[PDB]
DNA sequence: GCTCCTCTAGACTCGACCGC
DNA sequence: GCGGTCGAGTCTAGAGGAGCT
């Protein structure tokens, strides 16, 4: 438990002190920061968020929903991002063409109070008609479940529920399971459209929808998942001190490094190799400036620590022959294979995990 | 009493410097001539303008030995070149033994005694030697073999890159990488043998001087622009019977007149590689040999005759001088170099995504036949190539649903990859595009395509239809029968309306039209057209509206990119601001940089606070030829040239990079209009003895260019025209050039002027400057009299040196040819003179104070010294005392034993660490935006007058 | 510029009513909001940005600044992200092991007050120089920077710089845009002493020093802060080309020629008549092909309705869409699809085979 | 007031493939 | 068997120098 959160802060996922540093603060969002490594992390988790919810539909558009809402009610900071969405409604019920059903999503940070507590969170608002708000619901449900549970190493811990609020609207709400105990990361809400009326009191004809012939008021949905909150989650599911990150989210992906001198002739080789590798969208550890080299082993255990899918080692023979070790982090395996292969086999591995 | 004055009213020299220089007593001025004078000024409206005296100047200069001050620059020349004729005239009765049996195969100089025997020795023991370098150009600039000559043996050097077949050599240059040279080094263009030479980039300065064959040709038996055009033309002309070209073999043939020179056709220093330098080892060596005998022979035969011809030893010890040039430079050239080719770069393609927006803006002109309104696009091919075929809401789907739609769609989409078969082998080229897009934008299979029109540059013919070029307010147009020429409006058919109402908002917003004519044979439906005015002459026809010639005409604002868009006129002002880089970028990134070690630096550089042990200095030597012209001035066209830093050119801060090292500084300053008051003085001289006697001489005197009654402001303020014209204007007329030049310089300035016009204007300008017919009546008459019978004399020599004219140009072989070049040739010929008196004077003060400086350049009239720091103020007073005593020998020579105290001291000697023009400037680029102070850290400089350098220096040259 | 303001809001890539948009609450960022496809531009710039500076480069590092800024008797809303990096110094020395030079980049929001509190997305570089670079680091950052605001525009010229000193005797660049109205300061390069440092981190002085060479040395801090939403509104500005606004007397379509690496939107794909299934179905299977190559792709197919074809394509231009696919019912026989470009307004049938490959290499030729 | 040698870049041409 | 295209060759025009490599 204590160990990883070490590991983490020594390894530049979460920047400040070693007591600045503590669970609480961790899931109220009253944390001093991210280390570079978390900003990566968090930023893979956005991309492959976006990709997932908004790139693969034809429904979903960004929101552009500011943190302050200078309102009489003297401004306040942004609680939620539902807010923001619900003040397009009216604009982006235009680019759709006012067909229902039609979502409007957001990936931005919430200011709630604990001292103040800021959550970067990825929302949805789905504006359903009326007749099939639970079946979208229970549409939505699964396919999220299924994208917290692709990249895990274990869906077990992943779970489920369903809850109830004083409302009385359906809703379902997902908790990860962290070591110490069920901790929640996100929740699904059936609102009904009094969160539509009462931002437009009256003069319900600019709400109307288009569900097949007849005008309706859609039926909001709510879909919040802390976004810092799952890369704590991924982070306690990958923990010899290795953290086995997926592909698609691990920060750092290769590690390039030196072996035998001298330094001048292998530098230019590891630079094009760094610039070749980095042109095609895969994150290189620079290592080889390192001028005081470590031993192999030590980087080796450096690198498992930083979760790096595979370090890259350029010797004399590299010159002559272009054979680098490639050792893998899953299987602690070394291997040897022509440095011009090299981004296809990682390309290759990117991919097909 | 120090307040001397003139009988004109003029401030002459101080007393004190005036019984310094001239010796008491004086003379008596002629009544006569004062009332002549007085009567000249009258008549121009000259006479009793109040002029402020300036400060009157106290001075002890230092001892002038013989007297006269004429007998002194003897002795001091004749102080400085004893030591280098007295090699010369052991080189003229040496006893060489015949050429070696075989050249030695080793590095190092080898020194070949008697019956050609081969032994190797550190370096040539001798004071004067005949010196040819050859180079080979495939591994680069560094020397290959040499071969010189001593006055009793023959020697031969061998480089490592020739005799070692190593693996790879370093790519900078470096001085254990040259030629191991009182010294003497005689040779045929030796400032390209001297940049060879490892001895010669070392700051101290080595008492080593050039004697150039090249030079002495050029200054004995030299060939104007137009002499030299006739005699390549053929090969009245008696002259060519006794001048040649600068080349070895011509040079050779006028001068010894032996067999022709065999140069090798296979030119593996050329052309071939480092290989073939290897092999024919025996046969190079035997050509350079053959080429240094040539050389000495030509030496032999030339170097009594330049000496009767050029008696006066300021000449020769000024030449001597010359060839000692040295640019230092730093670490900041190749960052130069570097942001000036990527700046270059950058401007080029953004013009060309300029040129490639305007092409795409131009398909849809298709739609609705609009181009044929285009005055500009309607002429091109528009032509399209035919294709050659040959509810309610559903709800969420459920888990399995939706893979069975991606399956579904994924299949149904690779089955069309099936149709690929119908499809032709070879797929067609943008059938949908017009005619001549298709052509710009490269095809699909070519491994190099980029999209849109990417084969698009200004040299294509649709590129001045793209930009909508306006020629004052005419569109371009192209014939193929007559070149490029625009269209004046008036009079697929073309749109002649749209161009009347282009032409209309042209006018408004800024037949009737003259140009090169109207050219009926070329019609276009209501429209005259006239060619470009072509440089050559109207014979010939413009193939390129954006040639070099063009440029002044695109900055008058008469060629302008059209109106309707903003990437027209930024084209074109991309194109204005990379011609300097365009045309000079392989000169200046191919000079010659030695990078001296630190273990060769002083220790004055190795200690000051300002070095770093991270940068490297250098030298461009320059590889100037001391006498370039039949005029004697020096000529070299990356250096010696009217070059300075401008907001609007990229990488033209090349002489604010030729930085002094720390702890030296570039003394130096420009003479104010040297070759205007040299025809000022020579006019005064002839015409009544006493300064401002002319009007010329005296406007030359009293004229102030803030107030404007300066030769060029009244110039400017009587044809109203731009001040450079007018300068430009006012140095042909003074250079000799007729009536016919100043048409041709209105026409082209003014597009508005007719011939006749220019014509009227010339002779109302010629008619009250020089005057009326030898010429009378005029503000220049006595000058122009004073030129023309120096030129028309049986053998016209320099007043101030003595130096003669060439033989080529001499009146007996020229029977009434070539008076305007000889004119020219008296007056910059004086202005050598000038020059040489200078140096001589500088050398003579640098040596007897012990001043620690070295020359640097002198471009055009700047004179600019490598002095140290510590003495910078003593270097500014010797310039200024140089300037006054250069000054007063002039004076002195064409009888006046005076000097006007206005022209006797320089305006400010500039203490620098640069060459910029002026001490204040920050020579921002585009290439160099930030400015010399933030990119490289080079401060300003001082620009010190007379009286603040006296009170500085106390008045004592003496340390 | 006021038809500009129209067009964004239209085509939404300004939010809020007509009444409730000026130029003036654009600059000071009191703004209702971006339009989807604002956000979509503002995210290329950002990523572009990201591409230029941190990836490149072998020792800039990303950094978490919070927004709110606690301490001095409560807490603030940040107002520049400086004093965010400038607190990790120490932290990421240890990841550069002491080099230098070395430097932390952030793109984020800035509150800054106006009685209203607007906001900004201001993208930063700290950057660690010793002190005997300094002009020669900011130079370079200089040069790269105007470089990289150059790249992008279709008028490079309209992208000035200036060179302002402080008032303290340090000297520093700020980048500007011509707007039609004026010049607007958009980044700013200030080469900062250790004075910063010194402040921020008092006491031993020990921490402070990165081994420059072999000499260790207290770094001179260089803050180059760049507004990223006056960036894409000046690149908004400069696409639509208003000085352009004798050739175009009777030429006027009103189109956003963002660069192809920024604009939000690349292609458009549309269907025609019927049949209404199978069209679909090549559709979406086009649209996934597409999509799954980075492409973005505007479902135009999915309109239940028609407009005539030359609103639809000033419609798309307005747009900043690059591409016009049109999936006709003859694509079913032979593969042919109609493919409009933006640049030209020219219809070329490519085979639906080739028109992935062919996007791609269009859209990575411009640097991509 | 003008020549020449040589180099590269652009436009047009004639004569020969080869797809159908 | 026939017609549209593709590519070396020729003409033309601006570019540098009139040196030495
Ligand atoms: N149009 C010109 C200008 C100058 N020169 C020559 C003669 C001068 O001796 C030398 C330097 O002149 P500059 O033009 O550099 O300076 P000026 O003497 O003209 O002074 P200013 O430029 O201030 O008028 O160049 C020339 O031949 N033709
Ligand atoms: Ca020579
Ligand atoms: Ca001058």
């Amino acid at each position: 438990s204590e160990a990883l959160l070490e590991i983490c802060q020594r390894r530049h996922f979460l920047s400040g002190s070693k007591q600045q540093l503590s669970r609480d603060s961790l899931l109220s969002g009253c944390h001093p920061g991210f280390g570079p490594l978390g900003v990566e992390l968090r930023k893979n988790l956005a991309a492959e968020w976006w990709t997932s919810v908004v790139v693969f539909r034809e429904q979903v558009f960004p929101v552009d929903a500011l943190h302050h809402k200078p309102g009489p009610l003297s401004g306040k900071l942004r609680e939620n991002l539902l807010h923001g969405a619900l003040e397009h409604y009216v604009n982006c019920l235009d680019l759709v063409n006012k067909r229902l059903p039609y979502g409007l999503a957001q990936i931005g940070v919430c200011f709630h109070p604990v001292s103040i507590g800021e959550k970067t969170e990825a929302s949805l608002v789905w504006f359903t008609p009326p007749r099939t708000s639970n079946q979208w619901l229970d549409f939505w449900l699964r396919h999220r479940l299924q994208w917290w549970r692709k990249f895990a190493m274990s869906p077990s811990n992943f779970s489920s529920s369903d809850c109830q609020d004083e409302e009385g609207r359906k809703g379902n709400k997902l908790y990860y399971n962290f070591p110490w105990g069920k901790e929640l990361i996100e929740t699904l809400w059936n609102l009904g459209d009094h969160e539509l009326l009462h931002m437009y009191p009256g003069n319900v004809s600019k709400l109307h929808g288009r569900d097949g012939r007849k005008n309706v008021v859609p039926c909001v949905l709510s879909v919040n998942g802390d976004l810092d909150r799952g890369m704590l989650a991924y982070l306690y599911d990958s923990f010899r001190k290795v953290l086995k990150l997926h592909p698609c989210l691990a920060p750092i992906k290769v590690a390039l490094d030196v072996g035998r001198g001298p330094t001048l002739e292998l530098r230019q080789v590891c630079q094009g190799l760094f610039n070749e590798l980095l042109e095609n969208g895969i994150s290189v550890w620079p290592g080889y400036l390192e001028t005081m080299q470590s031993s192999l082993e030590q980087l080796y255990s450096k690198y498992d620590e930083m979760s790096i899918l595979f370090t890259v080692l350029v010797t004399e023979t590299t010159l002559e022959n272009g054979l680098i070790h490639l050792r893998s982090r899953d299987t602690t395996m070394k291997e040897m294979m022509h440095i011009s292969k090299l981004k296809d086999f990682l390309i290759k591995y990117i991919s097909s995990a | 009493g120090q307040l001397r004055l003139n009988p004109l009213l003029i401030q002459m020299l101080s007393r004190g410097l005036h019984e310094q220089i001239f010796g008491c007593g004086g003379e008596m001025p002629d009544e006569a001539a004062v009332q002549r004078s007085v009567e000249h000024l009258q008549k121009h409206g000259l006479w009793g303008q109040p002029a402020t005296p300036l400060p009157d100047v106290e001075l002890r200069l230092p001892r002038l030995f013989g007297g006269n001050l004429d007998q002194h620059f003897r002795l001091l020349a004749q102080k400085q070149s004893l030591p280098y004729l007295e090699a010369a005239a052991s080189l003229l009765e040496a006893q060489l033994p015949p050429e070696p049996k075989s050249w030695a195969w080793a590095e190092g100089w080898t020194r070949y005694g008697p019956e050609g025997e081969a032994e190797p020795v550190a370096i040539p023991e001798e004071r004067a030697l005949v010196f040819d370098v050859e180079v080979c150009l495939a591994e680069g600039t560094c020397p290959t073999l040499a071969v010189a000559i001593s006055p009793s043996a023959w020697y031969s050097w061998c480089s490592r890159r020739l005799v070692e077949e190593r693996y790879s050599w370093t790519s900078q240059l470096s001085p254990a990488d040259l030629i191991p040279l009182e010294q003497l080094v005689v040779g045929h263009n030796v400032s390209f043998d001297r940049a060879h030479i490892r001895e010669q980039y070392l700051i101290q300065d080595s008492r080593m001087r050039f004697l150039d064959t090249m030079s002495m040709h050029m200054a004995i038996s030299g060939l104007s622009s137009f002499q030299r055009s006739l005699w390549m033309g053929a090969k009245s002309w008696d002259w060519m019977d006794i001048s040649s070209a600068n080349n070895l073999a011509d040079v050779h043939n006028l001068y010894v007149g032996g067999p022709p020179l065999e140069k090798e056709p296979r030119e593996l220093f050329v052309k071939g590689s480092m290989r073939d330098i290897r092999e024919n080892f025996q046969d190079l060596m035997q050509y350079c040999a053959r080429d240094v005998w040539a050389t000495f022979e030509v030496f032999q035969q030339q170097l009594p005759l330049f000496l009767e011809r050029c008696p006066h030893p300021v000449t020769l010890a000024g030449m001597l001088e010359m060839g000692v040039s040295y640019l230092p430079v730093n670490q900041n050239w190749e960052r130069y170099l570097t942001e000036a080719q990527n700046t270059y770069e950058e401007l080029q393609r953004e013009m060309k995504k300029s040129l490639m927006d305007l092409a795409n803006d131009a398909c849809q002109l298709l739609s609705g036949e609009r181009y044929k309104e285009d005055p500009w696009l309607w002429d091109l091919e528009w032509d399209l190539q035919e294709f050659k075929q040959k509810q309610e809401d559903p709800g969420p789907p459920s888990e399995e649903e939706e893979l069975q739609r991606s399956v579904t769609a994924h299949n149904r989409l690779q089955q069309l990859r099936s149709t690929t078969d119908l499809l032709p082998k070879r797929p067609q080229h943008l059938p949908g595009h017009p005619g001549w897009y298709r052509k710009l934008c490269p095809r699909l299979d070519d491994p190099a395509w980029a999209p849109g029109p990417s084969l698009l540059s200004l040299q294509m013919r649709v590129t001045p239809k793209l930009m909508a070029l306006t020629w004052d307010g005419f569109p371009l147009h192209y014939s193929d029968s007559h070149g490029w020429g625009y269209l004046v409006p008036g009079r697929v058919t073309c749109p002649y309306r749209a161009i009347e109402s282009l032409y209309r908002k042209h006018c408004l917003e800024q037949t009737y039209h003259h140009g090169n004519g109207p050219y009926n044979d070329v019609n276009i439906p209501g429209c005259w057209f006239f060619k470009l005015p072509h440089k050559d002459g109207n014979n010939y026809n413009v193939g390129s509206p954006f040639a070099k010639d063009f440029l002044p005409k695109m900055e008058d604002g008469t060629l302008q990119a059209g109106p309707g868009g903003a990437s027209g006129p930024r084209a074109l002002e991309i194109n204005k601001m990379i011609s300097f880089w365009r045309n000079a970028h392989k000169r200046i990134s191919s000079q010659m940089v030695v990078w001296l070690p630190r273990s060769a630096l002083p220790r004055v550089v190795t200690r000051h606070p300002s070095f770093d042990e991270e940068g490297h200095y250098g030298a461009i030597l320059p590889q100037v030829v001391t006498a370039g012209t039949i005029t004697r001035r020096a000529v070299e066209p990356t250096w010696l040239t009217a070059s300075n830093a401008r907001p609007d050119r990229v990488g033209s801060e090349l002489k604010a990079m030729v930085q002094a090292p720390p702890g030296y500084v570039l003394v130096g300053a420009d003479v104010d209009s040297q070759e205007l008051w040299i025809a000022a003085v020579l006019g005064d001289a002839h015409f009544a003895g006493m300064h401002g006697c002319t009007a010329f001489g005296w406007m030359t005197l009293q004229g102030r260019k803030s107030r404007g009654t300066d030769l060029h402001s009244k110039t400017a303020a009587t044809v109203g025209i731009s001040r450079e014209h007018a300068k430009i204007f006012n140095y042909g007329r003074i250079y000799g050039a007729g009536q016919s030049f100043a048409e041709r310089l209105l026409m082209q300035f003014n597009h508005r002027l007719t011939r006749q016009e220019a014509a009227e204007k010339a002779q109302q300008m010629y008619a009250v400057t020089k005057g009326l017919r030898a010429w009378t009546g005029g503000t220049e008459s006595e000058m122009f009299n004073k030129l023309e019978s120096i030129a028309m004399s049986d053998t016209p020599r320099t007043p101030v040196l003595g130096c003669c004219i060439s033989r080529a140009l001499e009146p007996s072989v020229v029977q009434g040819e070539f008076i305007t070049s000889r004119v020219n040739w008296v007056v910059q010929s004086s202005a050598v003179d000038y020059l040489h008196l200078m140096l001589v004077a500088m050398k003579w003060l640098f040596e007897e104070f012990a001043i620690d400086g070295r020359f640097c350049i002198s471009i055009h009239d700047e004179v600019r010294y490598l002095v140290r720091e510590e003495d910078r103020y003593r270097a500014a007073l010797a310039l200024q005392i140089t300037n006054l005593l250069t000054r007063c020998m002039f004076a002195y020579k064409l009888g006046l034993n005076d000097l006007p105290q206005s022209v006797a001291f320089f305006s400010a000697v500039d203490i620098d660490q640069c060459l910029r023009k002026e001490v204040t400037m920050d020579c921002k680029t585009p290439s160099n935006p930030t400015g010399m102070e933030r990119r490289y850290g080079i401060p300003q400089g001082e620009a010190l007058d007379i009286y603040q350098i006296i009170e500085l220096t106390k008045g004592s040259l003496e340390k």
